[PDB]
Order: structure tokens, then sequence, then C-alpha cells
């Protein structure tokens, strides 16, 4: 049995995780969730306290901390801080086309993997002359390199044919040029995987035209922002994507678009299964393959099925309807 | 009758700039040119250039080839503070996002175009940017402004705020002190990646987006992108002393500058826009229906939308427009 510390989180977080321990529970997961809340607080204890569980176990499920930017700069994102601690260097997300969920596209199925530490998120600025704010950030040649070499191998390990970076070194030529060759450097060592690049203004106008294109992008933090929530667009929204935070050694799993949902929480309308594909992620890095095999295919058929769809997606459906659905699915498969 | 100055700019710039005034002659617009060339020398633009505009006070721009940039030189010489990109769904060109109507400003001084890069220690970059109260206020009530002379209801800031919070929190305090002059707009305001996520799923919940360049014009493009690409994308730049220079913001296209292919759509609908900054809206809106009822015929396209060359398409747009 596993110990996975849960980080409710703000809006949807908790209302989510309850369904999560519910479909666990249905499923004979042999996980137990360890709870830390961290408030938006003006303390600090609780985040080095969740830090610290997290250390411990090594494994969590998360919703989204509520950044209030009307706060002082001294007060920073709990999200980032969690993150950019724990080291959990590469955000990944998988943004699949749904056969029941219909867009404007189909046939879209790309892995991306951003940069999760550097750049305007560990950025300075400062205010040294009234009226002219600085913004000082920086980028490596350490987190470049590790980033694409997580990608690669990641491309690799998945069958997957091409890698595609996105930067911006047509302005930023330093910066997005150091990124740029770091990838060239372990590109050159995956010769069977194609290895290309584009301008993210160009990947942009590319990902709203002709999506399919793309197959494993790499990109440092900022335009994997941009492109997390695009490509999470593309394919149905927020209530459908999930996403992974590696380190060397720890773990974090939440939502893609990491959403606070603050507007539609405890209405019983949220998607639940952005969530809970999240928790199959996290089961598979804990080596439960099998259960999130079940919970995943689970979910997949539920949201075959327009009628279980919730209105995020154009249904009607609530959130405990969809969840019924995928433990009905579950216990098909599982007897 | 009114003075342009018009800059055809390389590659096709030439072939579709003549396309652009034989539609403005045979619409009989209050409008004679005055043809200027722009070339960094020994560093700034051409003296004659340079007086044109001064003169004029309004500039239409082909797409330029790069070498110090002339889009840079511009925008320094007439301090360029504000960038407009209105995309609009086109009748009959078929993109999956046909409810689009968004218009964005952009400010267009600082930000990126500020950037400093260095090397700190080997293997690490630092950059440096730069965001101002000034240039912050300046593009605010532009915006405003824009939204009101323009019958726009919906103005959004667009930021990240929650991580930027002093560069971006400047820039959302001046858009707040905008909005409380101006509260006949609906203001409200957004983080990028919400934007973004937003856009790709509904684009018509969108109006006017205002932001600063710390980021850069990504968002632009991807606008651009839900309507058909920048061959299709009118632009234009507002500067001091009353200057405003309206643009396609496409490629020079050298593998067909010689050739008849072309098209001239974008810059064209950058001149619609550059009439109805004047005033001459009658004009504007006849030229506009004109290139989008032979847009929407299907029998009359260039390569990159059917088969007929561009002066087939001019024609008849000309045809069109004479049609009182
Ligand atoms: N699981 C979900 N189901 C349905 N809608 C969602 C879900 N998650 C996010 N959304 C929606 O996507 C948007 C996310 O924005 P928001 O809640 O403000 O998050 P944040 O504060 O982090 O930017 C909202 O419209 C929200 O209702
Ligand atoms: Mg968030």
């Amino acid at each position: 049995r596993h110990t996975v510390t849960m980080i409710p989180g703000d809006g949807i977080g908790p209302e989510l995780m309850l369904h999560v321990k519910s479909v666990f529970r249905h499923a004979c997961v042999p996980v137990d969730f360890e709870e830390v809340h961290v408030s938006s607080n003006a303390d600090e204890e609780d985040i080095r306290n969740a830090i610290m569980a997290i250390r411990r176990n090594r494994v969590a499920l998360k919703g989204n901390i509520e950044t209030n930017h009307n706060l002082p700069p001294s007060h920073k994102s709990r999200n980032n801080i969690l993150r950019t601690s724990l080291d959990l260097y590469a955000n990944v997300i998988h943004c699949k086309s749904l056969p029941g969920v219909v867009t404007r596209h189909k046939d879209i199925d790309i892995l991306i993997v951003r940069e999760n530490t550097e750049g305007e998120y560990s950025s300075l600025e400062h205010e040294s002359v009234a009226g002219v704010v600085e913004s000082l950030a920086i980028i490596t040649k350490a987190k470049s390199l590790r980033i694409a070499e997580y990608a690669f191998k990641l491309a690799q390990e998945s069958g997957r044919k091409k890698v595609t970076a996105v930067h911006k070194a047509n302005i930023m030529k330093l910066g997005d040029g150091l990124f740029l060759q770091c990838c060239r450097e372990v590109a050159a060592r995956y010769p069977q995987i194609t290895f290309e690049n584009m301008i993210v203004d160009n990947t942009t106008m590319q990902l709203v035209s002709r999506p399919q294109q793309f197959d494993v992008m790499v990109m440092p933090n900022l335009y994997g922002n941009i492109v997390n929530n695009v490509c999470a667009g593309l394919v149905g929204g927020p209530g459908l994507v999930a996403g992974a935070n590696y380190g060397h050694v720890y773990a974090v799993f939440e939502t893609a678009t990491r959403n606070t949902g603050k507007s539609i929480a405890n209405k019983n309308i949220a998607n639940p299964t952005a969530t809970l594909l999240a928790s199959c992620m996290m089961l598979d890095h804990l080596k439960l393959h099998s259960y999130a095999t079940s919970i995943r295919k689970a979910v997949l058929a539920s949201m075959d099925n327009e009628n279980m769809h919730t209105p995020d997606i154009g249904g009607q459906g609530t959130t405990s309807e969809a969840i019924q659905d995928v433990i009905r699915h579950i216990r098909v498969i599982n007897g | 009758v009114q003075t342009v100055t018009l800059i055809p700019g390389d590659g096709i710039g030439p072939e579709i700039s003549a396309a652009v005034m034989k539609i403005f002659d045979a619409a009989k617009a209050p409008i004679q040119w005055e043809e200027r060339n722009v070339t960094a020398i020994q560093w700034m633009i051409p003296s004659e250039a340079k007086e044109s505009m001064d003169k004029n006070k309004m500039g239409l721009k082909g797409p330029l080839k790069t070498p110090p940039s002339m889009n840079l030189l511009l925008r320094k010489t007439f301090d360029l503070y504000a960038n407009v990109r209105p995309c609009v769904s086109i009748e009959g060109y078929k993109t999956p996002y046909t409810d689009v109507n968004i218009v964005t400003i952009r400010e267009n001084t600082e930000g990126e175009y500020s950037g400093i890069e260095h090397v700190i220690v080997d293997g690490v970059v630092q950059s440096i940017k730069l965001i101002t109260e000034g240039a912050s206020k300046r593009i605010a009530e532009f915006a405003f402004e824009y939204a009101r002379n323009n019958h726009r209801s919906n103005v959004t800031a667009v930021h990240k705020a929650n991580i930027m919070r002093m560069s971006d929190g400047l820039f959302l305090q001046k858009c707040r002190e905008v909005a409380e002059s101006c509260k006949d707009i609906k203001f409200n305001e957004m983080y990028l990646d919400t934007v973004c996520l937003n856009m790709v799923q509904d684009p018509s919940q969108f109006d006017v987006l205002v932001m600063p360049n710390l980021y850069g014009d990504i968002l632009s493009d991807l606008c651009a992108g839900l309507i058909g690409g920048l061959g299709v994308t009118p632009s234009g730049n507002i500067g001091a002393n009353g200057v405003a220079i309206f643009e396609s913001v496409h490629g020079t296209a050298p593998d067909i500058a010689g050739k008849d292919m072309a098209n001239p759509t974008a810059l064209l609908l950058s001149a619609v826009m550059m009439l109805r900054h004047m005033g001459l809206f009658d004009h504007a809106a006849r030229i506009e229906a004109a290139c989008f009822a032979t847009i929407k015929d299907g029998k009359s396209l260039t390569k990159d939308l059917g088969n007929a060359k561009c002066s087939d398409f001019t024609e008849e747009i000309c045809r069109r427009v004479k049609d009182l």
C-alpha cells in the first residue's frame, strides 16, 4: 500500500478530490491519501510543511491554489513555490482528441514537455526609478538540456517520431538561442527522432489551423503556458486534460490548465475527467498500471457517451452523474 | 482630396500596392498617393520619406525585407506606440472559426522592445525588460478611446499579474484608472493563458483586447490564425503628432515576387482601416463590402485562398466597387 500526499487546493479541487477517493475505493486501489492543506496564506510554514509531505511520500495529487494578484509582489504564487522548491522540472500534458467530444479539430495527439522552473516564473522585478518596473529573467543550459533530454526520452519510449522545439530565438537570440542549441545537442543522440523547431508566434497559428502536424513539443516555461492552454482548448477545454510535474525523484499530478474553477465550484457541474485522468497518470507512476488502466478505460468510456457530459463540453449532466457512470464501468470490467 | 504616403516595399509589395491603388481609383476615393521609399541610411530613415509622413500624417505600407529593422526605425521615428489588429471572420474564407470579431490593442514601445540579453556565467543568459507607468497609461487610454470611437462594448485587459506582479500589476492598475473614467465601456481582466484557452473554444466572447508588449505579439498572431492567417489580416500603428501607419503583416513572398499570383486582401483592408481612421467611412464600407462579396463568390480567388490571377481578383473587386 502506497501513501500519497493530497493537496485539495481551492475552487473545484476539494469537491473533485472526494470523487477521486470515491473512485479509488470502488476500484480497490491500494493507495492512502495524506491530506495537507495550503491556504493562499500570508504565512509560509504551511507551504514548507506541504513540501515536507511531498519529499516524504515522493508523490502527490493536487488541486490548484488560487493566486490573489492584487496582493503585493512579496506574496508569490504558492503553486509556483511548490513546483520550483521540489524542482519538478518537466511539466508534461497529453492532448488527444476524444472520439465522444467533438471540437473544430480531430486527430489531435500532442505531448507537450514544458520546462517548469525558470524564465519569468523565477524572475526578479524591481522599481528602482518610480514608474519603471524592470524584469530580470534567467534561462540556463543545465535546465534546457534536461528538459530536452526528458522530451526526447519520452518520445522514444512512447514510439513517437518527431520532437518540435518552440521558441522565439528570432527575438530572444541569446536565451532562446541557447535553449534551441541545447535541444539540438540532445537531438544528435536521438537520430531516429525527427527534430524540428518553430517560432512560438507561428506555432499558435499552426495549432488553430492544422494542429495534426505536431507530435511532441518541447519549450521553455512561458511558451509552455500558452501552448498548453491552446492545445487543451482544441480538444475540449480544461475539464478533460491531465497534467504531470516530474522531478528526478518527486512527482506531482494536477489538471493540465491549472485552473481553480472558483466560478463553478460547489454546483455539482465540474467535469471530473481531468482530475481522474491525473489520478491515473499518478497510478502509472506508482507502477499500479492495472488500476490506472481500469479507471482510464472507465472515464474514456463514459466520455464516449454525450449524455454523461458536463456543461463545459456542451452536456447537461452533473459531476456526480458522470462519476456514477465511471464507477459503473469499473464494476463491469471489474467482475 | 488628401495625400497618403505609400511604401510599396519589396517582393509582392509593388504588385499589391498597384492593385490597391487601382481599387481606390475605381472607388473615386478622396485619396492621391505620394509614393516614397524606406531604407536604413547613416542610423535613420530617408529625409524624403520622413518629411512625406510628417506632412501627410498617414501612411500605407506593404511587406518589407529584414536587412536595424525598418519597422524598428518607423516605430522609433514616429513613436508608434499602439499596434491595432482587427480580426473578423471572412464570409467566403473557410476556417473553423466563423464567429470571430476581435480587436487586439498592443503596447508598441517597451517590454520586449526594450530587451537586453547577456551572459551572466557560462550557460546562463539573463534578459532585462522594462515596463513604464507612462506607456501603460498611454496604451490604456488609447484602448478605450478606440473602443468608444469604433462602437465597441467590452475591453479586456490581458495579463499574467499572478506571476509578473510588479510589471503586469502596474499595467493593470493603469487600465483600472482609465476604466474608472470611461464607465460607458464594459471592462474586465483575464489571464493570458485563460484568454488563450477560451479563445480557441469560443472566440465570440471577446471584443477588444488590451495588452502590454512584455510577452510580445503572440496573441495577435493567434487571433489572426483563427480568421485565416496574416495573408488576410489588416493592421495599423498609431504614433504621436497624429501619425498613423497602416500595413500588411504578411511576408515579402520572394518566390512569386515577379508573377501575377499575389493576394492584396490584407493590404486592402489595412487601407480600409486607414480610411476609417481619417473619417472616410462611406468609401471604407464600399471598398470593404466589395472585397467581401468578391471573396464570398468562390469563382474568383487567388492561388492561396482557386486558380485566378491577382489582376482578375483586383478587377472583379473594381467591377463591384462601381455599384455605388
Ligand atoms: N473541471 C472543470 N470543469 C468545467 N470547467 C472548468 C473546469 N476547470 C476549469 N474550468 C473552467 O475554465 C476556466 C478556468 O478559469 P479559472 O477558474 O478562473 O482558473 P484560474 O483562476 O486558475 O485562472 C473557468 O471558466 C472554469 O469554469
Ligand atoms: Mg491557475
